[PDB]
RNA sequence: GGGCAAGUCUGGUCGCAGCAGCCGCGGUAAUUCCAGCUCCAAUAGCGUAUAUUAAAGUUGCUGCAGUUAAAAAGCUCGUA
RNA sequence: GAAACCAAAGUCUUUGGGUUCCGGGGGGAGUAUGGUUGCAAAGCUGAAACUUAAAGGAAUUGACGGAAGGGCACCACCAGG
RNA sequence: CAGACACCAUGGUGCACCUGACUCCUGAGG
């Protein structure tokens, strides 16, 4: 458990509770806005853009295949 | 996990304490974390004593014996079985092999 | 890995060729065919022959 | 084709009284607190409206001295739909043999389950009447009564178990690995046998106590030996 | 366990203990009653008429029973030499 | 070394002794032939394995019942014998030293008896 | 395969035997062999009297 | 209760306690067989209750009393001081006799070359009998049992203060309990005491 | 030391009860004690209780009884305005049918069945059923 | 194919093309692919991507965990 | 209590005596970066991209040990041919 | 217990697989 629970103590659980919020992971990205600069949804659902090369690619290991990406 | 409860003798009640060293091994180990062995034996042993005894005269006398108190580390007192693995229920007991 | 080049492309599907059956029947509409899945598995025959048994199984 | 059997063979009291029928139901050895070591009085009392579900047919193994080595773990649930259920797993070479044995051990252990209300006391129990929890290997499922026509809100495996126990409206909270399955049928099954365990104020009201069977019927059971 | 004025809803109505006021459940394990047989007095012999004690797993677990039975004996009578 | 015997002997022993312990004597030849009339046994070789333990067990026997086995008739012998009787049951012991403590046990009994007093070298037995 | 193992091995028991045993070895389900024994009271396989005792087909 | 004067002990009692040296006891404290002692012996060593002793063997007699086949009580020792003891009890009271090894499962197990119904156990020591005390337990059994101040007290309901190990301590608390039933129902009656001494129980006694 | 004494008495009660033990030795003693331990009485939860008085601060023995099945603290105390009474009385109590939450009101320590009778809250001590 | 409701499908391919949120299929007798056929679910709607919410007692006020799984400051004094 | 254990690691879904501290899958990392203390060596605060459905605990059963007590065989040794 | 106690490194892979219903059916008679 763990935490104080007095009869002024609404202050001290109200920040405590703040403070620890951060540390996860799922919410740290997102509030940091984080997802937004390094991928590029998040702020989006869809975007366009023009295609720069056709790539093959010779797929790591585990499968065999070649899976065959554009750019 | 604590795979012994004392830790191959305990050192509770005190905080520290000065280590020992082994006396054929020589190597620092806590003195009441290790084995300690008493060793009385004859002077004159199980070897020499049975010329020694019959050759003797003006001679009336018990034989001496040498005390010393050896130690020994953990790794040396495994090996030359002063003490040996035993079973998990076993090392539950303090009580030791008589001598 | 990363690689570069692409090798074979629709290979399974350049020697698959797609046929048909047509129809005796159409397949049914809406309200109808709701009503014909609970006639068709149950007030028929009504059931008391076989068990343990999928609508689509070789078991 | 084929075609059942049934025998009787007593080992003790219990056995004779049920067969010669001065013992009628379950509810009276129940109440005594005897054990049942014989499947055949359950199947006398009932033997009918009795639904064994296989929760699961899941293997398990151990290393032999060479190669591998594998068996069948079976979990059966039985019950009527009248308040009385019971459990039992069995471990056996081939997944028949395993469900088979398992439906004699769930007869077996076969135990009531009180029955009581949400807040009603008109028109017949469909619930519990005090919220019971059960702990399987830190699976916890706590079993709240609920109102009529609520339903069982519940995980598929807890709410069979659930509908021959007799409880037809019920809330769950299971809290815990919710990967396992036997821990989750097990746990509920505490959770269920222990609404006889709670001492109800309607409940308190005092009794003077059985003679035990045993003794009363002593005479009767001299057949050859006592 | 009654339900409205009086009804029945109930499958069974279990023993009770007054050992530790807690009731005898379901199926349990070491919960047996004790018969103490009555004598008659005054011209011996056994005549009836039980005296019935009832124990439950959580006192004999406990090691308390010895002492228990006695508490409810002699509460009750009657032994002679008390 | 070898050839010990096995459980299959020594069962058909027992049986045998058991049962027709006057017939049983104490040589053989004569029991090997005993054990045909009184048994289906289908090799020689096991008959006399039979046959042979049965002596051996005869020759304990007849100095009173043995280790792991017991004939009817012995056990009712031993039984007689024992109606032994080592007291009679207070000797009568009245008015000897008794604890000071037990002298009160006597004392709220209407008795009471001479009594030992004084404590002397305690730990007592030491 | 278990059903009919079953079956044969309930009726010849229930004709008289001391014991019996049905094996039914080879392939199933693709590429992996397999055995299984169906086994019923009583069986040896010890000295010469097996070869007296029990018939095999 | 019964007729009440033999039943508030006599002297003929108080002379085979002290006798069979039932009397002493041993050196462990005590929260559960503390009521029933008398007073304690200098530097350790309890002497227990007579008095105590007397009234749990009478309403431990009067719950085998009550049934009217007395098989179902079952008399068991696994000390050799008491295999003779139970065996004249057998005879006598005419329960059902476990002298020597119990043999694990007779109260328990379907399929077993020996099985024995009682309704009540009558134990000599329950950390000799410790078997029979935790399988009747699984089974819901009450036992009965002679109890030291260092026996087990769980799974026991009655217990009866007594050395109750070895010589005639053994011997006497079962001739006493034979005696006992056998006023009530038997055919000594009327509670008054039996004609057969204690002698024909106790130990075998090594004979010369 | 102590800053709840209620959390204290109501522990060693269900302590005693477990094991079958008919007395306990609560203290410090307070007016509280008291009044909860009264309440407590009339239903038949507990038996019957006796003050010994001391110039220290009292100490009081409680001969218990097992019609009983938990009696919990709620520390801290919150406001009850008789519509969180409700929410209460589902979430920790096993039915409306029987136990009692009981508070203190401005009206007397009183049992929540009476509270909502009279339509004064206050303050939740604890409960029991 | 499993979670997942409905193929111990038929032809084709054979770790190739693809499938695959996740677990995993496909390396020749593929119930996961590619087509056909059949069946299932929802039904003028359904699929997909993404934010957020529920489930989640995986942020634990109600209601978390911290001997060993992630986690008691070296220890004490001590003011807010 | 998951167990190993543990009269506390008990009085926890029947969840709540007071107060404090730390954790939120595993790695990147006590690293980067700024601040701070230190003569120095160093100490304190303390990220991210990306990577990945297992990292881990405990017990169970096997296999294996140049770990400890054992036995048995000329497919092992001994004495020898 | 209370005689002697030495170097020695390296090395790869798949298929272990999951449901209940007793006839050789007797076949002169039946």
């Amino acid at each position: 458990m763990g935490k104080c629970r007095g009869l002024r103590t609404a202050r001290k659980l109200r920040s405590h509770r703040r403070d620890q919020k951060w540390h996860d992971k799922q919410y740290k990205k997102a509030h940091l806005g984080t997802a937004l600069k390094a991928n590029p949804f998040g702020g989006a659902s869809h975007a366009k853009g023009i295609v720069l090369e056709k790539v093959g690619v010779e797929a790591k290991q585990p499968n065999s295949a070649i899976r065959k990406c554009v750019r | 996990t604590k795979k012994r409860r004392n830790n191959g003798r305990a050192k509770k009640g005190r905080g520290h304490v000065q280590p020992i060293r082994c006396t054929n091994c020589a190597c620092c180990v806590p003195k009441d974390k290790a084995i300690k062995k008493f060793v009385i034996r004859n002077i004159v042993e199980a070897a020499a004593v049975r010329d020694i005894s019959e050759v003797s005269v003006f001679d009336a006398y018990v034989l001496p014996k040498l005390y010393v108190k050896l130690h020994y580390c953990v790794s040396c007192a495994i090996h030359s079985k002063v003490v040996r693995n035993r079973s998990r229920e076993a090392r539950k007991d303090r009580t030791p092999p008589p001598r | 890995k990363v690689h570069g080049s692409l090798a074979r492309v629709g290979k399974v599907r350049g020697q698959t060729l797609k046929v048909a059956k047509q129809e005796k029947k159409k397949k049914r509409t809406g309200r109808a065919k709701r009503r014909m899945q609970y006639n068709r598995r149950f007030v028929n025959v009504v059931p008391t022959f076989g068990k343990k048994k999928g609508p689509n199984a070789n078991s | 084709g084929k075609a059942g059997d049934k025998e009787w063979l007593p080992v003790t009291k219990l056995g004779r009284l049920v067969k010669d029928m001065k013992i009628k139901s379950l509810e009276e050895i129940y109440l005594f607190s005897l054990p049942i070591k014989e499947s055949e009085i359950i199947d006398f009392f009932l033997g009918a409206a009795l639904k064994d579900k296989v929760l699961k047919i899941m293997p398990v193994q151990k290393q032999t001295q060479a190669g591998q080595r594998t068996r069948f773990k079976a979990f059966v649930a039985i019950g009527d739909y009248n308040g009385h259920v019971g459990l039992g797993m069995k471990c056996s070479k081939e997944v028949a043999t395993a469900i088979r044995g398992a439906i004699i051990l769930a007869k077996l252990s076969i135990v009531p389950v009180r029955r009581g209300y949400w807040g009603n006391k008109i028109g017949k129990p469909h619930t519990v009447r005090c919220k019971v929890t059960g702990r399987c290997g830190s699976v916890l499922v706590r079993l709240i009564p609920a109102p009529r026509g609520t339903g069982i809100i519940s995980a598929p495996v807890p709410k069979k178990l659930l509908l021959m126990a007799g409880i037809d409206d019920c809330y769950t909270s299971a809290g815990g690995c919710t990967a396992t399955l036997g821990n989750f049928a097990k746990a509920t099954f505490d959770a269920i046998s222990k609404t006889y365990s709670y001492l109800t104020p309607d409940l308190w009201k005092e009794t003077v106590f059985t003679k035990s069977p045993y003794q009363e019927f002593t005479d009767h059971l001299v057949k050859t030996h006592t | 366990m009654q339900s409205n004025a009086g009804e029945f809803v109930d499958l069974y109505v279990p023993r009770k203990c007054s050992a530790s006021n807690r009731i005898i459940g379901a199926k349990d394990h070491a919960s047996i009653p004790m018969n103490v047989a009555e004598v008659d007095k005054v011209t011996g012999r056994f005549n009836g008429q039980s005296k019935t004690y009832a124990i439950c797993g959580a006192i004999r677990r406990m090691g308390e029973s010895d002492d228990s039975i006695l508490r409810l004996a002699k509460s009750h009578g009657i032994v002679s030499q008390n | 070394m070898g050839r010990v015997r096995t459980k299959t002997v020594k069962k058909a022993a027992r049986v045998i002794i058991e049962k027709y312990y006057t017939r049983l004597g104490n040589d053989f030849h004569t029991n090997k032939r005993v054990c045909e009339e009184i048994a289906i046994i289908p090799s020689k070789k096991l008959r006399n394995k039979i046959a042979g333990y049965v002596t051996h067990l005869m020759k304990r026997i007849q100095r009173g019942p043995v280790r792991g086995i017991s004939i009817k008739l012995q056990e009712e012998e031993r039984e007689r014998r024992d109606n032994y009787v080592p007291e009679v049951s207070a000797l009568d012991q009245e008015i000897i030293e008794v604890d000071p403590d037990t002298k009160e046990m006597l004392k709220l009994l209407d008795f009471g008896s001479l009594s030992n007093l004084q404590v002397t070298q305690p730990t007592v037995g030491m | 395969v278990r059903r009919a193992c079953y079956g044969v091995l309930r009726f010849i028991m229930e004709s008289g035997a001391k014991g019996c045993e049905v094996v039914v070895s080879g392939k199933l389900r693709g590429q992996r062999a397999k055995s299984m024994k169906f086994v019923d009271g009583l069986m040896i396989h010890s000295g010469d009297p097996v070869n007296y005792y029990v018939d095999t087909a | 209760s019964g007729a009440l004067d033999v039943l508030q002990m006599k002297e003929e009692d108080v002379l085979k306690f002290l006798a069979a040296g039932t009397h002493l006891g041993g050196t462990n404290l005590d929260f559960q067989m503390e009521q029933y002692i008398y007073k304690r012996k200098s530097d350790g060593i309890y002497i227990i209750n007579l008095k105590r002793t007397w009234e749990k063997l009478l309403l431990a007699a009067r719950a085998i009393v009550a049934i009217e086949n007395p098989a179902d009580v079952s008399v068991i020792s696994s000390r050799n001081t008491g295999q003779r003891a139970v065996l004249k009890f057998a005879a006598a009271t005419g329960a059902t006799p476990i002298a020597g090894r119990f043999t694990p499962g007779t109260f328990t197990n379907q399929i077993q070359a020996a099985f024995r119904e009682p309704r009540l156990l009558v134990v000599t020591d329950p950390r000799a009998d410790h078997q029979p005390l935790t399988e009747a337990s699984y089974v819901n059994l009450p036992t009965i049992a002679l109890c030291n101040t260092d026996s087990p007290l769980r799974y026991v309901d009655i217990a009866i203060p007594c050395n109750n190990k070895g010589a005639h301590s053994v011997g006497l608390m079962w001739w006493m309990l034979a005696r006992e039933v056998l006023r009530m129902r038997g055919t000594i009656s009327r509670e008054h005491p039996w004609e057969v001494m204690p002698d024909l129980y106790f130990y075998r006694d090594p004979e010369e | 030391v102590r800053m709840n004494v209620l959390a204290d008495a109501l522990k060693s009660i269900n302590n005693a009860e477990k094991r079958g033990k008919r007395q306990v030795l609560i203290r410090p003693c307070s007016k509280v004690i008291v009044r909860f331990l009264t309440v407590m009485m009339k239903h038949g939860y507990i038996g019957e209780f006796e003050i010994i008085d001391d110039h220290r601060a009292g100490k009081i023995v409680v001969n218990l009884t097992g019609r009983l099945n938990k009696c919990g603290v709620i520390s801290p105390r919150f406001d009850v305005q008789l519509k969180d009474l409700e929410k209460w009385q589902n979430n920790l109590l096993p039915s409306r049918q029987f136990g009692f939450i009981v508070l203190t009101t401005s009206a007397g320590i009183m049992d929540h069945e009476e509270a909502r009778r009279k339509h004064t809250g206050g303050k939740i001590l604890g409960f029991f059923f």
